């Protein structure tokens, strides 16, 4: 890749698992005779890390893309291996292993995931406001968590009744089906724009769709497909 | 999840199924005595019943069916009474009869009838004044055995705002008790339209010492007043039941959620002694 980036060409880079990466370092490293690092693992991961990092970066000449994707052993966060990546980076996603199961296949942990983009001077304010909204609201539904688990949701106050309910339509609006993953649910893909996004939630958090069950907010594109499916089941 | 923030948690939601189990028993033997004092009220209330399908009998003219009794036409000012836990942790309850006069309230406004509230309880009173509607009457602090005296300074006011023509109708909203788990919000007419009942049907003729009139008219107000009082015991007994069933859940939830804890807690002992293990042999190597 650093070829075509020297002269110009824009590349997009799509490494899977850099954690194979580190993992195949580590069993090197045992092999070799180092001495392990905390669990298990090669004295010399941040070097390594570094080594294979400092060089997928988009300079003056030309810019890379990159795209990767980490393997966190079992759900384990706090994994060496994923714990050097995180400093490596712009834009951070989390895929939780609850989400997953809830099929919610996106599976993204809005809390988890960050991006240094997410700025109103380059992003733009409207939807820097509706991200952080969105994640205040999901934040507020994690901490009434237990309060809800055991308890249940009547002992909320109204405000914090309705954003539970609004947290509980924002998690199911996150998923999307994809042209690739039309095989597991039927739905055909759909390809939301930046801006359909920032509108739909917008919607969402300013009151409409609040009549709207939950159910109907699984498996969307934009808020005006949400609204057709309302529609349609009248 | 270090071991022992989860030991923690698990002493915290042990505390918490330990007081849950506590409010079900003592919500279990408050509904044994509040159905006994629905039940020892019950006679009173059932042989008004019979003495007002007796007296409306006779008085079947609609000249002579005036006052109290009156089906007045151009219905134009409704007021509905509710009656709500003093207290929350009633579950679903207090959400369903809340949503019940919410959406009476829309169909009475719909066909034009102005709508004032009274309320028993202060759930209702907060709820109602937080959403706009001044409290008409306003009584809080009722006791699981509320004496029909209490229930007056509404009730009087009810029946008076309907003789000046305040209000053409009267409802009243309560917590049925259907069953001990299964209570559901429930709608009664207080202007009378007494029953045909058997009773109506009994031809016994009467004699009416101060006047058929003035009987009627000092009966009514104590019918409609007793019909009151039933359905407050009848939501203190379900405010009574419906806590009994919210905290056995919520006891069976801490209890599924200590077991959780639990296997959480042993992952992380577990995962902890493999580690200063492995430490201590590196260590050691």
């Amino acid at each position: 890749a650093e070829y075509f980036r020297d002269e110009g060409r824009d590349i997009l880079l799509f490494i899977d698992n850099i954690f194979r990466f580190v993992q195949a370092g580590s069993e090197v490293s045992s092999l070799l005779g180092r001495m392990p690092s905390q669990v298990g693992y090669q004295p010399t991961l941040g070097t390594e890390m570094g080594e294979l990092q400092e060089r997928i970066t988009s300079t003056k000449r030309g810019s890379i893309t990159s795209m990767q994707a980490v393997y966190v052993p079992a759900d384990d966060y706090t994994d060496p291996a994923p714990a050097t990546v995180f400093s490596h980076l712009d834009a951070t996603i989390s895929l939780e292993r609850s989400i997953a199961e809830r099929a919610i296949f996106p599976a993204v942990d809005p809390l988890a995931s960050t991006s240094r983009i997410l700025d109103p001077n380059i992003v733009g304010e409207e939807h820097y406001r509706v991200a952080q909204e969105v994640k205040r609201v999901l934040q507020r539904y994690k901490d009434l968590k237990d309060i809800i688990a055991i308890l249940g949701m009547e002992e909320l106050s109204d405000e914090d009744k309705l954003t539970v309910q609004r947290a509980r339509k924002i998690e199911l609006f996150f998923s999307q089906p994809f042209t690739v993953a039309q095989q597991f649910t039927g739905r055909p893909g759909k390809y939301v724009p930046v801006k359909k996004t920032v509108e739909s939630f917008a919607r969402l958090l300013n009151g409409e769709g609040d009549h709207i069950p939950e159910s109907f907010f699984y498996m969307q594109g934009d808020f005006d497909d949400v609204l057709a499916a309302y529609e349609a089941s009248q | 999840p270090s071991s022992r923030e989860i030991k923690r948690r698990i002493r915290s939601v042990k505390n918490v199924a330990q007081i849950t189990r506590a409010m079900e028993m003592v919500s279990a033997s408050k509904m044994r005595r509040a159905q006994r004092n629905v039940l020892a009220t019950r006679p009173y209330a059932d042989r008004m019943r019979e003495v007002m399908a007796n007296l409306t009998a006779r008085v079947v003219g609609a000249a002579r069916r005036g006052t109290l009794l009156e089906k007045r036409e151009t219905v134009k000012s409704v007021a509905l009474l509710v009656v709500t836990p003093d207290r929350g942790l009633c579950g679903s309850l207090v959400a369903n009869v809340l949503r019940r006069a919410g959406r009476f309230i829309t169909e009475q406004r719909a066909m034009g009838r102005t709508v004032d509230v009274y309320t028993f309880g202060r759930k209702g009173r907060d709820f109602f004044l937080r959403t706009g509607f001044a409290p008409a009457g306003e009584a809080t602090r009722l006791g699981d055995a509320p004496k029909l005296e209490a229930i007056l300074g509404v009730a009087i006011s009810a029946i008076n705002g309907f003789q000046s023509g305040k209000y053409d109708e009267l409802y009243i909203i309560y917590s049925e008790f259907i069953n001990t788990l299964v209570q559901r919000p429930a709608i009664k007419q207080l202007l009378p339209v007494e029953s045909p009942d058997i009773s109506t049907t009994t031809n016994v003729d009467y004699t009416y010492e101060p006047g058929e009139e003035e009987v009627l008219n000092s009966i009514l107000p104590r019918y409609v007043e007793t019909q009151i009082y039933q359905a407050v015991l009848e939501s203190i007994a379900s405010e009574h039941s419906a806590r009994m069933v919210a905290m056995r859940n919520a006891t069976n939830n801490a209890k599924d959620l200590v077991r959780d804890l639990t296997l959480s807690f042993n992952k992380a002992r577990q995962a902890a002694i493999t580690k200063e293990v492995s430490e201590i042999a590196s260590g050691a190597a």
